[PDB]
């Protein structure tokens, strides 16, 4: 599926989207239609979906010795947040 | 009626360049009479350094910027110059000014109980 | 209001860096049906984390060293406590009262 | 509909039907009264509460009579107060003189508006004297002084409706009517105790709290209930440095006024079997060490062992905060281990509603509006142990409208009818398919409730993967007006455990033989495996099985004694408040981890709550709301439903049996209560026993 | 011992001896309330190492007392009045219910009132 | 109202300091608020009016 096998120093991903407002239209469209192939290669990979009001978009990917690398996503469309998400690795 | 010694009118200054000639003023007020609040209060320290804290204390509050609180902290300003210059205050307040004295680790404070 | 009130009240510093306040209104008790003392907006501080109680060794006691774990403060209005706690720049968390959600209640309604 | 009164010169706005008390309750006129409570049926028989009618010489009882358009109401004539003073008369006729020796003292409803409404005198000389009843023995948990009750049926009232239990109510005639059981048999209800509040008298009081405490004296702090997994408000009262009641708080989306019996009673726990001092195994014994000789004997003992990358276990327990969950899953990481979870006893490696999607492991629906819901489907839960209040709230339901309440699982005796249809998967297959199914999707508001105990069965995908596929394929359950599918939980720390994502979906990991195991507070680690050769640290508030295994023992705080974070069953953010201080030097839950980490050398950054606070900003940026849901919002939940669905699953047919096998011993406080034991020896473990052996 | 002397009891085990300064009280060994002291331990502390232990305040436990009072029985009548048996000097008047077949202590005084009906069974 | 009724310190006899000297206040007893046990229920009612008849704005009469 693309590029959706993430190297072993991703451990995990949260992506963060406000249940309205249209920032947060572009990710909730991706990974309304792109998340079921992205954890169908991914299965021991924790993707969390965390949403909460008025907050702009963003993506967290956690690497080794715990650290967290927040990408903002905000304007990013349905098609670049596909090389935004591969840029990590 | 009359007032005591060293004794001054309280008036609210409108003027925020007015107030910083009173506030100049008095500090070498506290500065002169320096060498006699050791003598009359025994300090065990010598005059530079009363001339010395007294100077870090104005500059606390030197950046306040509404004018209320301007003239309050120059009414008190010279309340505390008018207790020190007549005695009022005992030789136990005037050290303990003085005499008062980088933190613990994380570790440390959790175990002491911190705060 | 927009004044550091705090720097002429003499209070110790800790109360702005140390201590955390809370405005509340208080709730209703569940033993007794009366709807009074929550009416009126009050302000409270935060216990300590350590030395807010302890047993006196001798006679059993409570002693403590907060000194204000016996200061509630009343108010009439929501507006004035918040006012008079960023006056004195309190670090403060507001605690927003539950409503109760009306319902009709009919005798009849035992039967229908 | 509304209809527009005035009551004493203040005009009046309510819903038509009302009656006129909650009309002059909204105007701010104060009417008195004993028998009227707003979440009782309404009975009119003690007679305080009357009030004049313009078009009327009979005084109206006030929370009976329902009002009127253009009605004139009259509360403050001297006709009405000659009545409210005979009233007040009467009552004390017979009540005996026993305010100074009466548990309800300060606090009495008899006191304030006899003080407020009645004559400042009394006129009873009379010599044959007052009457006198025999006090009725109803259980441990409820001292009965019946001479002292004033007839008011609002424990009758609130047992038979609202608890469900029948067994109490009036018998006699006039003078010699004697609330009670007529013959001796405790009271069986998980929520019995809640009559303690509504009796406003002395009459009947807390059998664990008797004689201990008044109160003007106790300090009132307004925190949660974390006995279960609702989050009930509760109001904790301490006397100094001990906790002497809980008592509940008005909260109409979570526990509306009530606490189950476990919650209110389980308070002297917190005086018994707790650690004080850190432990440190030597032998076969412990012995006492400072925080200094214990935080460096865990970081010694972990240099000995030295656990590889996944070889690190961390295990967080039912009771534990959220700040602890994240302090311990940024420290484990820190170390570069992903085999975090707790203890409970789920079988398959990813949870079957899994943590990527909030949709699939709350209450979605929210508890406020189970009340508008035309059909509930109960899938293998027991609400009547795993949510005691949420239950009394189904039946409020079923018993003003027609609900239907369906239940698939391990048949239980329940408060309300049930439909009953099967005890395995193959039952609810049928079942979803047949004509309940038709039902649900022809309501508009059907609910679809999964328990917690579902995970713990060998089918638990089979179920989610089923119950999601009806989902996935409908319109009705899930709408942008409503989300219809709901999951039960009963231990308080999954929901704020699965929102920071403290679960391993790794297979293999989670079948690691760990070397170093950090114990969260678990303590329910039975079937876990345990190898001789673990180095174990357990970090809690109490000693039991988790402290026994341990190797050093680090004491920790009670949910009494910090500030915290709990997000309950549906989602909702809720922060403790502090109550008292931990004994000894026991130190704060996630205080120790991040001392713990300066000795590992996995520094955290964070120094106090603030920095922390922040930090589950960065989990989750709900996690900064207070008492505020995040709903799910509808389009993507419905992807979360989707990917519960999974063609190639065995129905292995496990009957679907409830986690909770003892109402009373379920987390540490419970087990260390000494009145809980009194309830199983008296109730038992289901609240079951009508006679108590126990009795002296 | 040590096991009488720090723990309540209903009733002793022992004859209480008003010689031993350990016991609670000089007419009862075992304390008489779950969170009450045992005076062996009050004792057990630094300000009493130069003290004379005998002259220190010892009443006489109120419990072991009050239990040496007969029964009051009442004829052909099921509801006991006690007032203290000081009228304005004792406690305020309260009515007892003697219905069941047992021995109600009044709330004030202590004092156990019965039935004579029922003396047989409870002198059992 | 915000000062507290202990105040913030107290003052004690230091021996080495051989001089009275000023101590943040610790309570051997802490002060026991008795208050929050107050009157749930209102005690006074709305008053009496006493205004002199000559002090109150007339009532302007109905027409016929
Ligand atoms: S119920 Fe109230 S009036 Fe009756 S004895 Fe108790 S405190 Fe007094
Ligand atoms: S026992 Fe209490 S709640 Fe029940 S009728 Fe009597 S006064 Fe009311
Ligand atoms: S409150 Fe209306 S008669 Fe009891
Ligand atoms: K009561
Ligand atoms: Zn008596």
């Amino acid at each position: 599926s693309s590029k959706f096998v993430f190297p072993k120093v991703v451990k995990e991903l949260r992506f963060f989207l406000s249940q309205t407002g249209e920032a947060s239209v572009p990710l909730r469209s991706f990974l309304t239609k792109t998340y079921p192939a992205i954890k169908k290669a991914n299965p021991t990979l924790p993707i969390l979906i965390r949403e909460a009001y008025g907050i702009p978009p963003s993506v967290t990917a956690r690497l080794e010795k715990g650290h967290e690398v927040k990408t903002n996503l905000e304007g990013f469309s349905a098609d670049q947040i596909a090389k935004t998400l591969q840029s990590i690795a | 009626t009359n007032p005591t010694a060293f004794a001054q009118t309280t008036r609210y200054v409108k003027d925020s360049t007015e107030m910083r000639t009173l506030v100049l003023n008095l500090y070498r007020r506290y500065l002169r009479h320096s060498r006699g609040f050791v003598n009359n209060y025994n300090l065990d320290i010598p005059a530079s350094q009363v001339r010395t804290k007294i100077r870090q204390e104005f500059e606390r509050q030197r950046f306040v910027k509404d004018l209320p609180l301007k003239n309050v902290l120059y009414m008190k300003a010279q309340m505390e110059f008018q207790e020190l210059v007549n005695f009022w205050k005992q030789q136990c307040h005037v050290m303990q000014y003085f005499e008062s004295i980088k933190g613990d680790s994380f570790v440390q404070k959790f175990l002491k109980g911190a705060q | 209001t927009d004044l550091a009130k705090e720097l002429v009240s003499g209070a110790p510093k800790e109360l702005i860096t140390e201590r955390v306040a809370r405005i509340y209104q208080e709730a209703k008790a569940a033993t007794q049906s009366g709807q009074h003392n929550t009416e009126t907006w009050k302000i409270d501080w935060d216990i300590l984390n350590k030395g807010n109680r302890w047993e006196n060794d001798l006679m059993g006691y409570q002693s403590s060293s907060d000194y204000m774990q016996g200061t509630i403060l009343k108010f009439d209005t929501r507006e004035g406590a918040i006012r008079f706690a960023k006056g004195q720049g309190w670090d403060y968390y507001i605690q927003e009262p539950k409503v109760r959600r009306f319902v009709k209640k009919d005798y009849s309604a035992n039967f229908y | 509909k509304e209809v527009e009164l005035t009551v004493d010169g203040v005009k009046v706005s309510i819903e038509a039907g009302s009656s006129i008390i909650q009309a002059a309750e909204k105007a701010g006129v104060t009417i008195p009264r004993y028998c009227y409570h707003e979440k009782l049926a309404v009975a009119g028989n003690c007679r305080m509460c009357l009030v004049e009618i313009e078009r009327s010489p009979k005084l109206a009882a006030s929370c009976a009579m329902p009002v009127q358009n253009g009605m004139s109401v009259l509360t403050n004539t001297p006709k009405i107060k000659k009545a409210r003073e005979g009233v007040t008369e009467m009552l004390l006729e017979n009540h005996p003189l026993d305010c100074p020796v009466c548990d309800q003292g300060g606090e009495c409803d008899l006191q304030e508006q006899s003080l407020r409404y009645g004559s400042d005198r009394g006129r009873f000389h009379e010599i044959v004297g007052k009457r006198a009843v025999e006090n009725k023995a109803i259980g441990p948990l409820i001292k009965t002084s019946m001479n002292r009750c004033i007839h008011c049926t609002r424990c009758v009232r609130f047992l038979n409706d609202v608890a469900g239990a029948p067994e109490f109510g009036t018998a006699g005639r006039g003078n010699d009517m004697q609330i009670g059981t007529y013959v001796e048999r405790n009271v069986n209800s998980e929520l019995s105790a809640n009559v303690i509040d509504l009796c406003p008298v002395g009459a009947l009081t807390s059998k664990p709290y008797a004689f201990r405490a008044r109160p003007w004296e106790l300090k009132r702090t307004e925190t949660i209930d974390v006995h279960d997994a609702l989050g009930s408000n509760v109001r904790v009262d301490t006397r100094g440095i001990e906790v002497m009641r809980v008592l509940p708080r008005l909260n109409d989306e979570i526990n509306e006024e009530w606490i189950s019996d476990k919650t209110r009673f389980a308070c002297d726990g917190l005086k018994t079997q707790r650690l004080t001092k850190p432990l440190i195994r030597q032998g076969n014994t412990f012995v006492d060490a400072t925080w200094e000789e214990a935080l460096a004997t865990i970081a010694e003992g972990f240099q000995k062992v030295q656990p590889k990358e996944n070889e690190i276990k961390a295990i967080v327990g039912s009771l534990t905060d959220l700040e602890s969950i994240v302090a311990l899953k940024d420290l484990v990481n820190k170390l570069g281990s992903e085999n975090v979870s707790t203890d409970g006893d789920a079988t398959t490696v990813p949870p079957a509603h899994g943590a990527d999607f909030r949709s699939n492991y709350i209450f979605n629906s929210t508890i406020d509006n189970i009340e508008e819901a035309d059909q509930i489907l109960l899938v293998g839960t027991n609400p009547r142990h795993e949510a005691a209040v949420l239950n009394a709230r189904i039946r409020k339901v079923w018993l003003r409208s027609d609900l239907e309440v369906h239940h698939v699982g391990e048949e239980f005796d329940s408060t309300f009818e049930l439909n009953h249809l099967g005890s395995d998967v193959n039952a609810l297959a049928k079942a979803l398919t047949g004509e309940v199914g038709k039902k649900l999707s022809e309501a508009s508001k059907p609910l679809i409730i999964i328990g917690s105990g579902v995970t713990e069965t060998q089918d638990a995908e089979a179920v989610y993967a089923t119950v999601a596929k009806f989902v996935t394929s409908n319109a009705n359950i899930v709408t942008p007006e409503w989300n219809g599918f709901n999951l039960l939980h009963r231990e308080a720390s999954r929901v704020g455990a699965l929102d920071v994502g403290f679960t391993t979906q790794s297979p293999e990991v989670a079948n690691t033989k760990a070397k170093f195991i950090y114990l969260l507070g678990a303590d329910e680690i039975v079937n876990k495996d345990i190898p001789k050769d673990a180095f174990v640290v357990y970090q809690g508030h109490h000693g039991d099985l988790g402290a026994s295994f341990a190797d050093v023992i680090l004491p920790g705080s009670a949910y009494t004694e910090k500030t915290a974070t709990y997000v309950n069953t549906e989602g909702r953010v809720q922060s403790t408040r502090a109550a008292t201080n931990p004994p000894g030097v026991a130190r704060e839950d996630w205080m120790i981890i991040r001392a713990l980490s300066e000795y590992l050398g996995a520094t955290l950054p964070y120094d106090n709550l603030y920095e922390m606070r922040s930090r589950l900003a960065d989990v989750a940026p709900h996690l900064l709301r207070h008492e505020v849901v995040e709903p799910v919002s509808e389009g993507i939940a419905k992807v979360g439903f989707q990917s519960l669905v999974k063609p190639g699953i065995q129905s292995k047919g496990v009957l679907l049996k409830n986690p909770i096998e003892n109402f009373y011993f379920t987390d540490v406080i419970s087990k260390s209560s000494p009145t809980m034991a009194k309830c199983v020896g008296s109730f038992g473990s289901k609240i079951e026993k009508i006679k108590d052996e126990k009795a002296n | 011992s040590t096991k009488e002397l720090t723990t309540a009891r209903i009733k002793d085990i022992s004859k209480p001896d008003e010689n031993n300064l350990q016991q609670q009280a000089p007419n009862r060994i075992s304390p008489w309330s779950k969170s009450q002291k045992p005076r062996a331990e009050a004792q057990d502390n630094v300000r009493f190492a130069v003290k004379d232990l005998a002259k220190q305040p010892r009443p006489y436990a109120a419990i072991d007392l009050i239990y040496k009072q007969p029964i009051r029985y009442i004829e052909h009548d099921n509801v006991a009045v006690c007032d203290g048996n000081g009228g304005a000097q004792g406690h305020p008047k309260v009515y007892i219910n003697l219905d069941q077949n047992k021995a109600i202590p009044c709330g004030y005084c202590g004092l156990r009132f019965a039935q004579a009906a029922f003396k047989e069974d409870i002198e059992s | 109202k915000d000062f507290p009724t202990t105040g913030y310190t107290e003052v004690r006899y230091d021996a080495e300091k051989r001089r009275v000297v000023y101590e943040p206040l610790e309570l051997t007893q802490a002060w026991r608020n008795f208050t929050v046990g107050s009157s749930v229920w209102e005690q006074v009612g709305d008053g009496k009016d006493f205004t002199p008849e000559s002090f109150k704005l007339p009532t302007p009469a109905p027409d016929p």
